[PDB]
């Protein structure tokens, strides 16, 4: 907009919000700082006029604090509390997803379009800071692949199912009802495969024709969910450990299910497994 | 008092807009309201603040306060005014027209006012009386920039009104005005003003 | 620290789970991403403490109410789910998804959610549906469902404006708290 101050016209800034506070929580209660309280839809990209029309315009949207770098920490097990606080905290790097189509809007499947802008803000002083809000520094966009897109899912996949595991494995007096969750959403993608969706998007030869020379990808999510699987191991025995009678019809489907996609990924997808 | 009574009411708007945001004032300043069916350990007194910015509403199941209004963020410190449909005032509250356990009594006739928001959202609220009432109902119809619905505000018009044209009248004393204006001497069209300006 | 146990059925032609995913990611309206699994989960604050939770996505093929009620037991509270525009999920609630739910676990506070809050007023939506002889039904009689269970609270929200859904999610959570 225009209506802003000079320091606030056409200017980006990433605020430090509260413990649990809801995007539309936090914008809400920025309107109470703003008369003209209205938000555009285009909540990527600017608003060209607007960058020089009148009638403050404002956008909310929570950003992905770019995991920082705990220095000489790089490999050591170091248990996760220090992580976590620097997982928030001691931050200035903010990336944003970006969902997009690109390819045939195909039924049954939204992988063969789903391609990511994810946009990366560096401010210029890290959080927290003596503000509990600074303007953005530099502002960088991504591009994402349904490779990619495949990968870091799986990834975040696999380090959530760690997190859990490790968790659990270190206190006792500990809700099993996330096991459940875990366990559950893993074991059966049942709204929709997430697993066939590899197969029939990246796995097919006609991926190796869209893509031949992009095919040290596939190899790459071949990689990951073998280093899945054994995850899976511990989690399946995991929940042995914190098994209840309500858990066994649950339990013992997760396990048939787990050396199902066991074979499954040794022979019928012919990954070598560890 | 015909060109008396044109002049005094043909400058109408002053006392209007003033009564207005005093309105707006006492939204502001607003007090602890009144909920429906408070009974079961229910707080019938919450208050119900407007914002400086009178944009928002700063409302909620707040606490039996008899200081009145705490300044703070209450339970819902937004009412959209921007999209406030009316508010039903009498029997047109879905509230009164209750037949169980919200059954408002007769004696709150004129004490139900339901914010129309959402269009399913309505704030079924309980004046203590119908001054107040009134009031806040010529809050709202000011935020809704329309005409004002408190016998008081009448009241205030016509008062105010009278004692402004009254105090007018001082130099007009000894005098008469013909209610036929006087009529306009020929103004020469040359402005060659003789003597300089200003 | 706590977590809470809360499970959401329904036909897969109103994709709930979009709407389940769009939350949880704080994301802005129509911008959410597809994942691959189900089951998803979060910690929320509602009043006093945050507190944990997952939504089990639950499919709702008419074959899985093998494996959907194992999912049942135990859960804190359940969310009954619909489509506000389309009368057949009407007739699936009504007929198959209230009824055996209602049968499988009969003590636990239920809302009833509506959904496509937006395309229920849709101007277009709505000539198709009576173009297709379809009714484009409004809150009274869902109004009147709930009463007919008597559910906890029945609610209207949106994936493409997310109105109400905080609301949805709170009044979820409230239902225990």
């Amino acid at each position: 907009g225009q209506g802003f101050p000079s320091f606030l016209r056409n200017k980006i800034f990433i605020y430090r919000g509260k413990e649990y506070e809801r995007r539309e929580d936090f914008s809400l209660r920025l309107l109470t700082q703003f008369p003209n309280a209205e938000k555009m839809t285009s909540t990527t990209p600017p608003g060209e006029d607007i960058k020089s029309s009148p009638k403050q315009y404002m956008q909310c949207f929570t950003v992905k604090p770019v995991m920082s770098l705990p220095p000489s920490y790089k490999d050591k097990p170091v248990p996760e509390q220090i992580l976590n606080y620097y997982r928030a905290n001691e931050v200035q790097q903010f990336r944003y997803s970006r969902p997009f189509r690109k390819g045939e809007k195909d039924p049954d499947n939204e992988f063969a379009t789903m391609w990511i802008e994810r946009t990366t803000y560096t401010t210029a002083y890290t959080f927290p800071g003596i503000l509990k809000w600074f303007e953005v520094k530099q502002i960088s966009t991504e591009e994402i692949s349904p490779l990619e897109n495949a990968i870091e899912t799986m990834e975040l996949t696999n380090e959530r199912i760690s997190n859990c595991v490790q968790q659990h494995a270190w206190d006792r007096s500990l809700s099993v009802h996330p096991l459940s969750m875990l366990l559950s959403g893993i074991v059966d993608p049942a709204v929709m495969g997430g697993f066939s969706n590899y197969e029939k998007a990246f796995f097919t030869e006609k991926y190796l024709q869209e893509h031949p020379e992009d095919q040290e990808k596939v190899e790459l999510l071949k990689r990951l969910i073998a280093l899945q699987m054994p995850l899976l191991t511990e989690g399946i025995r995991i929940h042995g450990e914190k098994l209840t009678e309500q858990l066994k019809p649950l339990h013992e489907r997760l396990s048939s299910c787990f050396r199902e996609l066991k074979e499954k990924v040794e022979k019928h997808y012919g990954v070598i497994t560890l | 008092s015909r060109p008396i009574l044109e002049l005094k009411e043909k400058i109408q708007p002053e006392i209007l807009e003033l009564i207005k945001q005093q309105r707006l004032n006492r939204l502001v300043e607003g007090t602890c309201f009144r909920k429906l069916n408070a009974r079961r350990r229910q707080d019938k007194f919450w208050y119900c603040r407007l914002s400086p910015n009178h944009k928002v509403l700063h409302y909620g199941d707040l606490e039996e306060s008899p200081q009145g209004e705490v300044p703070h963020d209450s339970l819902q410190d937004k009412l959209p005014v921007a999209d406030i449909k009316a508010v039903v005032t009498g029997k047109d509250c879905p509230h009164m027209k209750e037949k169980g356990a919200l059954k408002q009594n007769k004696e709150v006739l004129e004490l139900a006012f339901s914010i129309l928001y959402d269009s399913n959202c309505q704030l079924n609220f309980i004046a203590p009386d119908k001054h107040e009432y009134c009031i806040w109902t010529d809050g709202l119809n000011a935020l809704l920039g329309k005409d004002m619905m408190s016998d008081l505000t009448r009241n205030d018009l016509d008062t105010l009104l009278s004692m402004e044209i009254k105090l007018r009248l001082l130099d007009l004393e000894n005098i008469q005005i013909p209610d036929a204006p006087p009529p306009i001497p020929k103004e020469p069209s040359n402005y060659d003003f003789v003597y300089d300006c200003n | 620290m706590q977590a809470i146990k809360c499970v959401v059925v329904g036909d897969g032609a109103v994709a709930k789970t979009c709407l389940l995913i769009s939350y949880t990611t704080n994301a802005f309206p129509g911008e959410y991403i597809p994942t691959v699994f189900d089951n998803y989960s979060a910690n929320v604050m509602v009043d006093g403490k945050p507190v944990n939770l997952g939504l089990w996505d639950t499919a709702g093929q008419e074959d899985y109410d093998r494996l959907r009620p194992l999912s049942y037991p135990q859960t804190d509270v359940f969310l009954i789910c619909f489509s506000l525009v389309s009368p057949a999920s009407f007739e699936n609630v009504r007929a198959k998804w209230y009824p055996e739910v209602r049968h499988h676990c009969p003590n636990t506070p239920i809302i009833l959610v509506g959904t496509k809050l937006d395309l229920r007023d849709d101007k277009d939506t709505i000539e198709k549906l009576k173009e297709k002889k379809l009714t484009p039904i409004t809150y009274p009689q869902g109004l009147a469902m709930a009463k007919e269970i008597g559910a906890v609270k029945y609610l209207e929200c949106s994936a493409l404006t997310q109105r109400g859904l905080k609301t949805v999610f709170d009044e979820a959570i409230r239902a225990v708290l």
